[PDB]
């Protein structure tokens, strides 16, 4: 039954990050995560977060710093559960959402001015998944 | 398992967002 509960939670704090990005994108993924029943919902997820990935770099080199910031925030305070559902279903659907969120992270580290001990980790726990 | 890493991906994430541009 719990998996309904979690899911509504990864739809909560998934749409507070799509809120924090320009208009064009925030459709797509909400529309993605609202057309999706409840079995693609995981794919959905990691559609929205490859999307997610796709747009807070693009936005970090331009200097909205303060966005990407309130974004990674909704998608962290949801990236546990998001990470059970996933392996729920698949030990391959809990390694895409690293290959995205960790991917993501890298990115966004590595394009800030002026930690790599957090870049470490992440590259680890992504070559440890690969 | 596997949700320790998810646990130390929250951890190693919620750090980002603290130390990021300021």
């Amino acid at each position: 039954e719990e998996r309904k509960e979690k899911r509504e939670k990864v739809r909560a704090g998934l749409k507070r990050a799509i809120a924090e990005l320009p208009a064009e994108v925030a459709a797509r993924c909400l529309a993605l995560l609202d057309d999706a029943s409840d079995e693609e919902f995981i794919e959905a997820v990691l559609e929205v977060l490859e999307a997610m990935r796709e747009a807070l770099v693009a936005m970090a080199r331009e200097g909205r710093l303060d966005a990407v910031r309130r974004a990674t925030s909704h998608i962290n305070e949801v990236l546990v559960d998001a990470a059970e559902l996933a392996l729920e279903k698949g030990r391959e659907y809990f390694r895409r959402l690293c290959l995205i969120v960790c991917d993501m992270m890298i990115e966004l580290i590595r394009l800030e001015p002026e930690l790599r001990r957090i870049r470490e980790r992440l590259e680890e726990i992504r070559r440890r998944l690969e | 398992p596997e949700i320790w890493i998810a646990q130390e991906l929250r951890r190693i994430g919620d750090e980002f967002n603290a130390y990021y541009a300021r």
